[PDB]
């Protein structure tokens, strides 16, 4: 779980 | 020979030193893109025609000044919308020469003229308010200068 | 004048040797060889900032331009790491104070940078440091920002891309656009900045005449639409927030995207906002479409207007189908990566996974690849066979598999990474994550033979056993960083893999058959070889690596330091 | 036409733009001491010889790049002690050419030797204590680098 | 006959056993450097002439004193500026006549002059603490010779 | 040799040679000294470790092994 991708992943949602 | 390939889908046949002029092409025989012809699509293909033919001829100072800057003075002999697109073709790719005679050209149209005279031959809106004026004018003439 | 030897003329010649290799050599044939290379080495990167005390470093190389220092485990990027691990930079700002005075260039990567650190490197270094880079730092606040943009007036390069920090003001921002002429490369990629002005980056833009590439947080484009204008040679962008409404149908279709721009990525970007990029896309040479909300068949379309494109990073949403669009249209591709999308419901579309399908089309298609990093649903050893015969000159592969598929094609891969391995000779950069039944002991056992020139392996869920660790062990003639995570093998067997292993300088491991004995471990104890547990508060971790200073001083209560006998 | 007396009293007639070549004879004719003829006592003529014949044949680049690669490469089949004492002497003078070229030409001995291969290929006594080398090994290749 | 080159390119006619007063110029038709003239680019011209002049004179005692104590005196008749210029030279080349001679010349305008006589008649700046005059002062005449 | 933990001195003299020579080279280890005194009885092997580097006074029938000759 990079750290980068899971605050988009959650900014995207 | 490299190929130039204008905003419009043109291809350009264009000698080597000559397209060499632009350092913007020419560091980009680096990673060579230059496989499918250098893709510039910011250039119109009026514009870049012209951009070429200034290139062709400054180039041609191998044979080595006095009917350059005659040849250069009648080359401005254009309209402005075309000497802007000229300006940002030759900072686009990176003609130093070109922008020199271009950028001059604009700058001597302001050269003399009142704040006035100006925006009247640029249809420009003074946007001032009249403290502001007021204050570069006072300034202009009373401190800095 | 007698015959001239090569040492009338060493000490100029030192200075045209450039390759950090070959400097090595250099300094290792004799005693002023050593003191030539010594006193003119311009750049020094460590690895581990943990490898060596600041004085040596100080003392080896006394007038470095350039430094570049890493801290935390590499696993860090992936919160596996505890925060307060270690790389705390000040020891190492403490010694550039007073004896690196010719110091230009520092980067920071993965490390902990406080205020009183920054505020020391801004006094100490001032006009003279041209570029900075915080790169996935922590530790610090604006305070520290502020002082290294009013003491530091040339500051060519500034960077933060992935950094945490508190942000207190946005006056460091505002303080560049006041008095800095000078930057080039403006770099906040990654970060959550809600005060710095918009009017400040464009004031920046029209007073840097230099300014060739800046990276943003979450600005709506609308607002940058003067520093377009203003930032004339600019030809990198990424960052920004595209934020559509329905209100306005055409919200954008009017941006002046500077004459230059060649290597981008618009975050949030969605397929209504997509064609603003068309008129200049035969431009494109480097793309990042990891924060972009478009789908698979969106991207098909984008890429396919790309001819040129030489770098793709993107979430798997691209698809097979994707894949097989920049297969036959960018065939120039040096670079690609795939990362993880939405994993949760669905793979964001029905076609957002890629496979067997788009690894061998790109095989055959981008056969100039020499970076590729892939999160796959799916794999065959077929496709591993054809990459290993088409994309020769690969120098770094990375492939994971992700865990959401049940059945996967064909599992045991040994036949695949062998001709993968074979193939690709120039490969020194391998990464290989899988699930259990993913490689044998025999395939473990072929990484080994076949990668002479592998510097880094991170290995997934590989081999059956010890057997497989073992002989992987008599392998990797040249392996100098390990990360495996998720392996089977027992405490003697990892122990007895790091002996065998000639080259090996770093070890990560988490998960393996431990025991509350520690001792097992204690079979790979060396001189200089510092060996750190992260205890199963996530399973124990093992991190140890050569060091020239012995045991770290600043070690967290959550990391326990392995000696002898207990 | 300059003459050029080498470190052995041997005059050369050298054409114009070829002694230009030099920074160290072109800074020589502001004060011009071409008078009696530049003084250069550094260079043996042997050298001075294979300095000027470097010279003429880049200057000869007016005519306008491939062939060159071809003959510098010829022109560095020569021996170490040779090849040294055109790096002084490319020093002594001032030509860039022949040192961003000569120095470069000893560094692409070095690159890709072991540090045995290299003093082994130059004759270097290695004069390390074991404890020093082992040292040095140890920084290159746990710690910088 | 042999032929001197001097430090601005500047040939010397010179006879045999002139040219041999020098052993510096003697043990160099050893290796007979000769053949291009011999190569002395640390003499003046206008020094060379000097040394040249007082050689020639001296080879003429072929011809059997007196005389020469008076030409020799006339020819020290120059400027400091000259006559170290002639030691220096003398020592260059190796003219022991024109060296327990220009020495002496030299050690004669010291003999007798007081220290502040003598930095005047050479332009010496007095560098001393007044500890340090004071305390060689003592020396010299409480203590020493 | 390598696999020998304590090993600090080593004399051989009867073994399958080669003219080769490189094959003892895969002891090499940092202060380790190889010496050969050649077949002129048959050849012996002396190795030691060693804090001073390759002895200075090695007689002529004495010859010292170091890498890639
Ligand atoms: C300690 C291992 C971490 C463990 C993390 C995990 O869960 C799998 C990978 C991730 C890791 C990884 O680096 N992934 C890649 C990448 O460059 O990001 C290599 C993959 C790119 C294609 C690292």
């Amino acid at each position: 779980r990079r750290a980068s991708l899971h605050r988009f992943l959650e900014k995207r949602k | 020979k490299i190929v130039l390939k204008s905003s419009d889908g043109e291809s350009f046949e264009v000698e080597e030193a000559v397209a060499l002029e632009s350092q913007t092409i020419a560091h980009m025989v680096e990673d060579d893109c230059v496989d499918n012809g250098v893709p510039l699509p910011n250039v119109t293909s009026k514009i870049l025609a012209k951009v070429i033919e200034y290139c062709k001829r400054h180039v041609e100072a191998a044979a080595s000044d006095d009917d350059l800057k005659a040849w250069d003075a009648d080359f401005m002999k254009i309209d402005q919308a075309t000497l802007f697109e000229l300006i940002l073709a030759a900072n686009y790719l990176n003609i130093k020469n070109l922008l020199d005679l271009t950028c001059q050209t604009v700058a001597d149209m302001i050269k003399g003229k009142t704040p006035e005279e100006i925006r009247t031959t640029f249809n420009i809106k003074n946007d001032f308010t009249p403290e502001e004026e007021e204050e570069v004018r006072r300034e202009n003439q009373w401190a800095f200068e | 004048s007698c015959v001239a030897t090569v040492d009338d003329v060493i000490e100029q010649v030192m200075t045209y040797i450039t390759d950090p290799k070959d400097r090595d050599s250099a300094s290792l044939v004799c005693r002023r060889w050593f003191k030539i290379d010594s006193e003119t080495r311009e750049h020094v990167t460590m690895a581990l900032c943990y490898t060596a005390t600041p004085d040596r470093l100080s003392r080896r190389f006394p007038n470095l331009r350039s430094l570049k220092l890493k801290g935390k485990p590499r696993a860090a990027m992936f919160n596996l790491i505890p925060e307060n691990w270690g790389g705390y930079v000040t020891p190492w700002v403490t010694e550039i104070s007073n004896n690196l005075r010719q110091l230009k260039s520092v980067h920071f990567r993965r490390m902990i940078v406080s205020d009183l650190d920054l505020d020391r490197l801004a006094k100490a270094r001032a006009d003279d440091l041209e570029t900075l880079k915080l790169d996935k730092c922590s530790g610090f606040t604006t305070d520290g920002l502020l002082s290294i943009v009013t003491h530091c007036r040339k500051i060519k390069t500034l960077l933060m891309e992935e950094s945490s920090f508190s942000e207190k003001d946005g006056k460091w921002l505002h303080e560049l656009a006041q008095h800095n002429t000078s930057l080039e490369v403006l770099n906040f990629y990654m970060t959550e900045f809600a005060k710095i002005s918009p009017k400040d980056l464009e004031t920046i833009a029209r007073n840097c005449r230099s300014l060739v590439s800046v990276k943003v947080g979450d600005f709506e484009i609308l607002e940058l639409v003067g520093f377009f204008k203003a930032a004339a040679n600019l030809e990198e962008f990424c960052g920004g927030s595209l934020n559509e409404d329905i209100g306005m149908p055409e919200k954008y279709m009017n941006l002046v995207f500077p004459r230059k721009l060649c290597r981008l990525g618009l975050s949030y970007m969605g397929p209504n906002e997509m064609p603003i990029l068309f008129p200049f896309a035969a431009q494109i040479r480097k793309l990042d479409l990891l924060y972009a909300l478009l789908e698979t068949e969106d991207h098909c379309t984008l890429i396919q207007k790309c001819p040129n494109l030489e770098v793709l990073e993107t979430r798997n949403v691209i698809g097979d189908r994707g894949l097989e669009v920049l297969a036959q249209y960018c065939k120039q591709l040096k670079r690609l990566r795939i990362e993880r999308g939405a994993d949760e419901q669905g793979m964001e579309d029905e076609e957002g996974l890629v496979s067997q399908r788009g690894l061998i089309a790109l095989a055959q298609g981008c056969q100039e690849l020499e970076y590729m990093a892939v999160y796959v649903s799916d794999i065959t050893n077929e496709s591993l066979e054809s990459i290993g015969t088409y994309l020769k000159n690969l120098c770094d592969f990375r492939l994971v598999l992700l865990d959401r598929e049940e059945r996967i094609t064909d599992l045991p891969l040994d036949n695949g990474v062998r001709s993968l391995l074979i193939g690709c000779k120039k490969l020194r950069r391998f990464a290989f994550y899988l699930r259990q039944g993913g490689l044998t002991d025999l395939g473990l056992s072929y990484i080994g033979q076949y990668s002479p020139n592998v510097r880094w392996m991170l290995l997934g869920y590989v081999g059956e056993s010890d057997e497989g660790l073992m002989e992987f062990s008599r392998g990797c003639p040249n392996l100098q960083k390990l990360e495996m995570r998720g392996c089977c093998f027992s405490e003697r067997a990892i122990a007895a893999a790091v002996t065998k292993l000639p080259s090996l300088r770093y070890l990560w491991v988490q998960g393996y058959r431990a025991s509350m004995t520690g001792q097992d471990l204690m079979q790979m104890a060396r001189p200089y070889w510092n060996i750190e547990l992260i205890p199963s508060r996530h399973p124990a971790h093992i991190l140890a690596y050569y060091s020239l200073a012995g045991q770290r001083t600043d070690c967290p209560t959550t990391v326990r330091v392995l000696k002898e006998p207990i």
